[PDB]
């Protein structure tokens, strides 16, 4: 309209976009601050980086901006370009990108008292510090640190946006339940919203917002964890192999390989940060020496199985412990020519008894090997069932604190 | 505010920013530089490039925006777009991956007198020399070399703020420790230009690497397929699994050097050690499986067309296993009936005679097996205590 | 060229504001047109759950300002203005991934003596879509464009549905527009319903901007030929090898090994499909759900081969041959299964005697290790015929729940209209 | 007070950027140009791109901004932002990205005379068609084609700089600010005019200022990581004919195993080289022959397996076999006595049975012994041929074959 | 110069880029569109895009730019900028992940008669349906749809300045041939605008991929694994690696048929003939398992459980054995007296047993060896066929 035309050329007649709108000189313009979370796009845990789609919530007063409805044929409020405006230059300072700016500059909203609106669009990404220690069973505390990357306290005072009805201020991210899409990978908890300082610095605030999120797990459970649960098994399995089989290596090498073919490719997935080894990977790592140990045990028993008499004396404390102690507790106990054929009887009889004594004491090697073999299968069920159990329980122990504590 | 408007009005009226902020040419723009590093972004050891999260505080005095407190309501401070005055075209000159000069063109602090303090942030990624030698125990030293531009000491000259960096709201890499880090000024005489000194200041980070990430991830599964590499020779050979255990630690090997080779960059300048010890683990569980498939061959010697030579007696058979203490080893018609009872002896005893030459061919393989697997032990014991 | 005339007239004479919302009071609404053609579904990025569209985003609003009579001019029936300098609506996805809120190309207006403008903006949008990978690979899913007007509010613009005329009666066009002439279909996504919407928000007042938007729907079904023959088809041949892996004799000594390469097969599978969705919690794929199925079959048939190798090897020196185990594993289960079925003399007597004692006992210890073979192979046969069903039965009804998944063949239940370009209401 | 205010508010005014300054209709401009390489950053094999650090000196007169030093207090130097002078839209054409431009705009040095001095830095990544033949022991020849983007040879006349009268002819490597690559050593770096004669004098691509890179790759990474862990893991197949050719010997186990290992060298070399088709790289080549000789020594394999397994039951061994293959190459009384002679009949058929399968192991032996020898003399051969080709691979002594010149300072 | 400094003054005076270049707004500018290629720098086949560096040549008069010679020094042609003058909006339709127009204003050369040249730079990221048939032997046709985007045929009229773009100064691909290139003009009805034609120029480019990359890295190791398939048929039981042996090969097959997959997009378009070649391998191969885990179990039948079925025996022993024409195949003493005889019946059992096993072997042996021939011929025939 006409009217509106008059309006805005008397107001931007000698208005200065770059001048703080401070009426007498030592005043500060306060800068409600507030966040509106459309999407928690991505968190990158690889480089540390969360983005976000977010609505930036700012109102502030400049005095200047006022005029009298009446007198413009009843005009309450305008809708000005953001740029013709003077605007605190609020910035999301932990930025991971260079990016400290908004991406869309709306128009901002003019009221005839003065007091100026603006809810600019941004796909953030913010530097979060990742907390490996419980990946993929973590929740991590995802900051957005807001302020005035030019004006200090001095000049601007930050404080919190107030809700629709501006009535009480609203301490947190704001989510429209009409337009937000939920990540689908994250949960958020908390999301409080907190003004900080520095004691070391009078001239410092800043507005910060918390995302206290939590990592809903099914992914990695079903594709690392479940496989990896199966491998162990296999590990077990091959203490109940029988060594003639000739097969006990082939199945502990490839529960070995296998495990570690995972940890591979689980190592693309985690940070890389060295602050801590994440649960999944200590459980990893642990089914990996387990399946080693099973793969060392598994040499033993076939080195066992394998002597004879012709090779190796059997000794005394191996007798002991393998044949009688142990055996209980695991319940595994067990005419010149007829002189010439004459001597050829002979010989053909005593060579039969002494194969016949060979082979008694090769089985007991070969039951030695046994005996071992199923304390090692009890052995290495009982380790990998606890073990199993601990890490994830411990890992099941983890949920964000109730207060998110700002 | 009315007074600086008024202010700014008055300062930028017949102000040119395409002029040096001197009261004559022949002075020079005192510029006090100093780096504030935020956060150390990446160091991408690959293409040995650092991206840094810094802010590059520069401060000079502009005497041509001066102004009187008094005259306008005692305004001392102004924030000013610095894209309205003069500004020092301040260059990282080891600039590899993104723009050489400030493009974030922040609103500046000018005092009354003519101060300005200019802090725009900046994403510095800067060539990084790295030295993959110790990887992933290494410490880097790569910097960010500052100057300016097209003026020589004679026209601006940058002095630092302090001899070293701000690190003072640095957050903590979380993959790096900042050990060290300093800020240098130096005066080159360049051969374009021998007559005038060119001024520029090196901030230098000194970066130790936190090699837990790296320790977990590579090098303990190296380790333990290593280890399984002479746990062949506890192998028994009538298993027929030898070649199954070393082949799959060879294979395994192979796939960590897959993995290793794009973890560092492909420079020869020094050879990562972390590549030479793959190198001589692969060479070690190459000569494993040579001498495994040597005993494999020994073990399987058959005395019908072997003989086992007097020496191969003597050693193997004679001295070295009384040298193991530790090891359990030890050191009418009738007629064709009677005729046929004699051959069933006579090749019976044949089958025994060779059946103890196999068995003697089979020792020896034992013996030499079990003292390669004393040997390799010995390596691991002499390897962990070393590196103790 | 009196388009320079009528443009100087139009935008310098009568000092055109380009900042001012086209209306002659500011009680007014300015009534903004909106449709959305596709031109190219360019991708669907699942991993990263997002949608990138050709389209070409058509706006029409009347500006009261750019009248003109056309025949005071030279007849000027249509008049092609920059963006820049006409006051345009700021329309903008709000859904998107990047920071591409607007159009890439900022066209020409075209307007007419009426002062109707329409622009006709080329973009390249990448918006989010939320992936249900349920039923990967034989999804489909339903992603929208959610477009806002954030420059003004719902009292000062109104976004809307552009209309079009048939035989008099004008009816909202309340679809995506896919122009045959300028269509490229997707060898991957097929395009089953494309409804667009103007949503009004009730909770939220016209005082703010987002109680108002125009989304534009697009549910597309995968087509799953790809993925059916490179990904499914491998995987399940490569288990049967599984089942297959029964039929070897226990003295073959390759048993463990054939079952645990078919295991380790079926991993790289998952991780390979791993790799192709992204990192949700809302479902397991059905391709993963088969994948963990049969890895977790092919497990227990290791487990058993393990069993029944364990028993093929016993011997009466280690383990007695139970009469219970005999009854089931021999006599009863096989046929079940339908299995195939003088100082000298003296001296010399002695050690014939005493060879025949040694030879016999030697043949009992044989028939009872050949006993235990049958007792394997027995074992072996039942769990054949206990896990090939199983495999195949849930091989087939996870692949047929698959092919059992259609889109609903009318987006917004509870709407009856069907959003098609061919029926309008 | 700095006059080189007034100066330069004397020249700027009435000054004009989009007119070439030219002084008459004939006059063509002098455009010196010369390169200085302070980095070369990385050549991206698998795209294809050289990246440099380059500082590109720029030299031309603008006569309209000349002064009278006397005038201005004697001054003879005012640095101008390029963005307000005319320059010559001096761009690298043969750039991957859409990166024509310097990346900084840098002041230009003017001085009274009208000279103009412009040294802008500049991230290039430029197109280097690679040639794979001798990966890793390669060396590239990467360009920089410089031209006038807007201005042809009849008002531009591109050259290169000169000190002391003599033509900079090779791109500039100043050791105050230079660092050496450490995969890649510059072994020539000539700078040269070319003209393009399918063109004429007009078209603004006649000419151009074209600075080579002839580069030379380190292969000791490379050799250390890829090449002697490849050799000696395909060195493994021959050690397949010393195994039992028996159940229990694993010899096709170990030969498919290196087999499989090769394969993953394969696809590790797919990683380092471009996926260009004008040549296999020279560890392609040697891997594929690896392979080759893998799958026959698999075969090989699985023929002495075959041969040494059989049996009278199945294989009649013939007499010509073993005279090639072992002699060039290498009533209760009579109840009883019945039983004992049938004892002794069968005792000795099925020594006899055995001593022929021993003699057809005896066969397999043999025939591992001399196909060993055939395998080791052919990978021997391969490995030291292409390797040693990969080490006689030098770079030309010359920049340009034709030309004597070395091109150097 | 002083004359062309006064010249441009002059010329963009009352210079208005807003109007077409047109004496009568009834007229239409013609415009002469030249694609010229100077590079092709990346096929892009899983997701579909052609990324190429183009100069887009543009022609045509603008009456408000002339000027006469002999008043300005005899200047005859200057360069403005592409921003101070009208331009055509030249718009790639097909644009998928770059800009729309031209980004890259650059000079333009302007004669004394109004004669506009401009060629400005543009890297087209154009979509690029890819036919996977015959993959990696396939030839690509996918284009540039370039068309103005506001003006219809009576505004704006584009014209190819040939019948084919330039590629004179055509960078080699090393990855793609460039068989054929030619540019078609369009006059298209479109559903915004059914009363007027709007022009388009589409060119396209026929390029043939260069088919040693992939033959190297792909197909001679796929050769070579399913080569070994025929070995494990030729390979004995009693050896116990038949599994090892083809399981391997089935690995690697599946291996190299992932990695294929990684190559190609995911559209269900067509078969590429590499994958459904590889997929029919695959179930060859494994075929062959099951047939080699048959093999191995039949050699392995105890007799004592299995007795050989006639249908059996007389085929595998009596019947093909004759047809392998190439094959080299086929008081107290009473106790004693009573425990040789015991010891002679129960070796004559063995030997019986015995037989019926190595009959069992001889079946395994003749069943290998046909399909070992099989495979052969399979061989044979193929690479006959593939010459
Ligand atoms: C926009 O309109 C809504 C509804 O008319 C306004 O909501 C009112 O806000 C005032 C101020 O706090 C309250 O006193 C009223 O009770 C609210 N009314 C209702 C119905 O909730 C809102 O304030 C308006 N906002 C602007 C910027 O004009």
């Amino acid at each position: 309209s006409v009217m509106e035309d008059t309006l805005l050329s008397v107001l931007f007649e000698t208005y200065n976009p770059k001048v703080r709108p401070a009426q007498t000189v030592g005043d500060k313009v306060t800068v409600r601050v507030g966040l509106t979370l459309t999407n928690l796009l991505i968190l990158n845990e690889k480089i540390e980086e969360m983005t976000t789609n977010v609505f930036l919530n700012l109102a502030w007063t400049d005095y200047r901006l006022q005029w009298d409805p009446a007198a413009y044929e009843g005009i309450k409020d305008l809708r000005i370009p953001s740029s013709d405006v003077w605007q605190p230059d609020i910035v999301l300072m932990n930025n991971n990108d260079g990016s400290f700016e908004i991406t869309l500059h709306v128009n901002v909203l003019v009221q005839h008292t003065g007091a100026v609106s603006w809810q600019p669009s941004a796909i953030y990404r913010s530097s979060c510090t990742i907390k490996v220690m419980y990946f993929p069973f973590d929740w991590q505390n995802c900051t957005m640190v807001f302020k005035s990357y030019t004006y200090d306290t001095s000049e601007v005072t930050l404080q919190h946006a107030l809700d629709a009805k501006g009535e009480r201020e609203v301490k947190e991210i704001v989510i429209n339940k009409d337009a937000f899409t939920e990540n689908g990978q994250w949960s958020i908890e908390h999301k409080p919203s907190r003004k900080n300082w520095r004691s070391d610095d009078p001239s410092y605030e800043d507005v910060t917002f918390y995302l206290i999120i939590q990592r809903k797990p099914l992914f990695y459970i079903v594709y690392t964890i479940i496989p990896c649960i199966l491998i162990s098994i296999l590990a077990i399995l091959v203490f109940y192999l029988p060594p003639d089989a000739g097969e006990k290596m082939s199945l502990s090498i490839s529960a070995l390989l296998a495990v570690t073919v995972f940890l591979l490719l689980l190592a693309d997935k985690v940070p890389e940060t060295s602050l801590s080894v994440p649960i999944i990977i200590r459980y990893l790592m642990f089914i990996m020496i387990l399946v080693a140990f099973s793969v060392i045990l598994s040499v033993v028993v076939l080195n066992l199985h394998h002597r004879s008499p012709n090779t190796h004396t059997m000794p005394n404390w191996i007798r002991q412990i393998f044949i009688e102690t142990l055996p209980p507790f695991l319940w595994i106990q067990r005419p010149q020519d007829l002189k010439e054929a004459v001597e050829a009887i002979k010989y053909i009889a005593e060579q039969l008894e002494s194969a016949s004594e060979f082979d008694d004491l090769k089985k007991d090697w070969q039951y030695v090997a046994m005996v071992a073999d199923r304390l090692f299968l009890y052995v290495f069920f009982v380790i990998c069932s606890i073990g199993t159990f601990s890490i994830f329980l411990d890992a099941s122990h983890n949920v964000p604190p109730d207060n998110p504590f700002a | 505010s009315e007074h600086e408007t008024r202010l700014v009005a008055n300062l930028l009226e017949n102000y040119n920013k395409v002029i040096r902020p001197v009261e004559h040419h022949t002075h020079f723009v005192d510029i006090t530089v100093g780096l504030q590093l935020i956060q150390l972004i990446s160091v991408d050891e690959v293409n040995q490039i650092v991206e840094t999260n810094v802010r590059l505080r520069q401060q000079w005095i502009d005497v041509r925006l001066r102004w009187n407190p008094a005259d306008y309501g005692g305004i001392k401070k102004i924030r000013l777009p610095s894209d309205d005055v003069w500004l020092p075209d301040l260059v990282l000159y080891n600039n590899a991956d993104g723009d050489f000069a400030i493009v974030h063109m922040t609103k500046l602090l000018l005092d009354y007198t003519g101060k300005i303090m200019w802090t725009p942030p900046a994403i510095f990624k800067s060539y990084c020399e790295i030295i993959v030698t110790h990887f992933p125990f290494d410490q880097q030293n790569c910097t960010m070399k500052l100057g300016i531009w097209t003026y020589d000491g004679t026209k601006v000259s940058i002095s630092p703020e302090s001899d070293r960096p701000d690190l003072s709201t640095f957050m903590e890499s979380g993959e790096w420790v900042m050990k060290d880090y300093r800020g240098w000024k130096h005066w080159v005489y360049y051969t374009c230009c021998p007559d005038t000194p060119y001024l520029d200041i090196t901030y230098h980070f000194i970066m130790q690497r936190i090699p837990l990430y790296f320790v977990v991830n590579v090098i303990i599964p190296c380790l333990l397929f290593s280890f399984l590499t002479g746990l062949v020779f506890y192998l028994p050979t009538d298993s027929g699994e030898k070649m199954t255990l070393s082949i799959s630690v060879l294979l395994s090997l192979t796939v960590f050097l897959l993995v290793i080779v794009e973890l560092i960059p492909s420079t020869s300048s020094a050879v990562p050690l972390i590549g030479k010890y793959m190198l001589f683990t692969m060479i070690f569980v190459i000569s494993s499986i040579i001498i495994t498939v040597v005993v494999i061959n020994t073990h399987h010697r058959s005395p019908s067309t072997h003989t086992m030579p007097q020496w191969v007696r003597k050693i193997f058979i004679d001295t070295i296993p009384n040298v193991m203490f530790f090891s359990t080893m030890k050191r009418p018609d009738v007629k064709s009936a009677i005729e046929g009872v004699k051959y069933i002896a006579e090749h019976m005893k044949s089958d025994e005679e060779s059946s103890n030459a196999a068995e003697e061919w089979k020792y020896v393989a034992m013996v030499i097996d079990h003292i390669l697997l004393c040997v390799f032990m010995l390596i691991c014991i002499i390897g962990t205590v070393s590196v103790f | 060229n009196e388009e320079e005339r009528l443009i100087n007239d139009l935008l310098i004479v009568n000092k055109y504001n380009k900042h001012v919302r086209p209306v002659k009071h500011n009680n007014e609404v300015v009534n903004i047109a909106l449709s959305l053609t596709l031109s190219n579904l360019i991708s669907l990025k699942e991993t990263d759950e997002t949608l990138t569209s050709n389209v070409w985003m058509d706006h029409a609003w009347y500006d009261h300002r750019l009248t003109w009579n056309a025949s005071e001019y030279s007849d000027i029936s249509i008049l092609r203005l920059p963006p820049e300098l006409v006051w345009i609506p700021d329309i903008v996805l709000q859904n998107n991934n990047d920071g591409q809120y607007h159009v890439a190309y900022f066209c020409n207006v075209l307007v007419r003596p009426n002062g109707y403008v329409t622009w006709l903006p080329p973009a390249i949008f990448r918006s989010s879509c939320p992936i249900n990978v349920l039923y990967f690979p034989f999804d489909w899913q339903n992603c929208s464009l959610k477009f806002t007007a954030l420059n003004y509010d719902a009292n000062e613009i109104t976004m809307d549905l552009m209309t079009d005329t048939i035989d008099g009666k004008d009816y909202p066009i309340e679809w995506i527009i896919i122009d045959p002439e300028a269509f490229t279909e997707n060898g991957e996504w097929e395009i089953i319903h494309k409804p667009a919407k103007k949503n009004i928000y009730p909770d939220k007042f016209p005082n703010g901007t987002n109680y108002q938007d125009v989304t534009f729907y697009l549910i597309i079904r995968r087509k799953p030929l790809f993925y059916v023959i490179n990904f499914i088809t491998p995987c399940v041949l490569i288990s049967f090898l599984a089942s297959l892996a029964f039929y070897l004799p226990a003295e073959s000594g390759e048993k463990m090994s054939t079952a645990i390469s078919v295991l380790l097969a079926q991993a790289v599978f998952l991780l390979l499909t791993s790799q192709r969705l992204p990192e949700t919690a809302l479902a397991v794929p059905l391709i993963g759900k088969y994948l963990m199925f049969i890895m977790s079959l092919v497990t227990g048939v290791i487990v058993n081969c393990g069993i029944v190798l364990n028993f093929h090897f016993r011997t009466p020196s280690t383990h007695v041959l139970s009469t219970r185990v005999k009854q089931i594993f021999l006599e009863k289960l096989p046929r079940i299964l339908h299995m195939s079925r003088h100082d000298e003399i003296k001296s010399g007597i002695d050690s014939t005697n005493y060879i025949v004692k040694q030879i016999k006992e030697k043949n009992a210890y044989d028939e009872e290790v050949g006993n235990w073979n049958l007792v394997g192979q027995t074992i072996d046969r039942l769990s054949m015929f206990i896990i090939t069903p199983v495999m195949v039965l849930g091989t087939i009804f996870i692949f047929v729940m698959g092919n059992f998944n259609h889109p609903p063949a009318k987006p917004f239940e509870g709407d009856p209209f069907d959003y098609s370009s061919d029926h309008p209401r | 007070e700095n006059e080189e205010g007034r100066l330069i508010e004397k020249l700027l005014g009435d000054y004009d950027k989009r007119i070439i300054p030219a002084k008459t209709l004939d006059h063509i401009i002098d455009v010196t140009l010369k390169l200085t390489l302070t980095n070369l950053i990385s050549l991206n094999e698998k795209e294809e791109a050289l990246t440099t650090n380059v500082w590109i000196e720029i030299q031309w007169n603008d006569y309209r901004l000349s002064w009278n030093t006397s005038e201005y207090e004697g001054i003879d130097l005012v640095r101008i932002p390029s963005e307000l002078l005319w320059l010559p839209d001096v761009v690298l054409e043969n750039n991957v990205d859409g990166q024509f431009e310097v990346a900084y705009y840098a002041n230009v040095l003017v001085y009274n005379d009208g000279s103009m001095y412009w040294l802008p830095p500049a991230i290039y990544r430029s197109t280097c068609p690679i040639a794979v033949t001798y990966f890793p022991f390669d060396w590239q020849n990467c360009s920089l084609v410089f031209r006038s983007q807007t201005y042809n040879a009849h008002e531009v006349n591109l050259q290169l700089s000169a000190e002391e009268g003599e033509a900079v002819e090779w791109i500039h490597i100043d050791p105050e600010d230079f660092t050496e690559n450490g995969e890649w050593t510059i072994r020539h770096r000539p700078a040269k005019k070319n003209y393009n004669w399918q063109l004429t004098k007009d078209d603004t691509d006649f000419q151009e200022i074209i600075f080579f890179l002839i580069i030379q790759r380190k292969p000791l990474f490379y050799i250390i990581n890829i090449i002697a862990p490849c050799v000696l893991i395909s060195s493994l197949v021959v050690l397949v004919y010393f195994l039992p050719a028996q159940a229990g010997g694993q010899k096709c186990t170990l030969s498919i195993s290196v087999l499989l290992a090769q394969t993953i060298f394969l696809f590790l070399i797919a990683q380092k080289v471009p996926e260009t088709s004008l040549n296999v790289p020279l560890i392609g080549k040697y891997l594929i022959f690896v392979m080759f000789v893998s799958m026959l020594i698999v075969m090989n394999c699985v023929i002495v397996l075959n041969v040494s397994l059989r049996t009278p039951n199945t294989h009649s061994l013939s007499e010509k076999i073993k005279h090639l293959f072992l002699g060039f190459l290498p009533p209760e009384i009579k109840s009883c006595v019945e039983a004992c002679n049938f004892i002794a009949k069968s005792t000795k058929e099925q020594n006899d049975s055995g001593s022929e399968n021993e003699n057809w192991v005896l066969i397999g032996k043999v025939i591992d012994k001399a196909c060993f020898w055939i395998a080791l003399l052919l990978f021997s051969i391969g490995t030291l041929a292409i390797f040693l080709t990969g080490h006689f691979n030098q770079v030309p002594e010359f920049p340009f074959p034709g030309d004597p010149r070395k091109y150097v300072p």
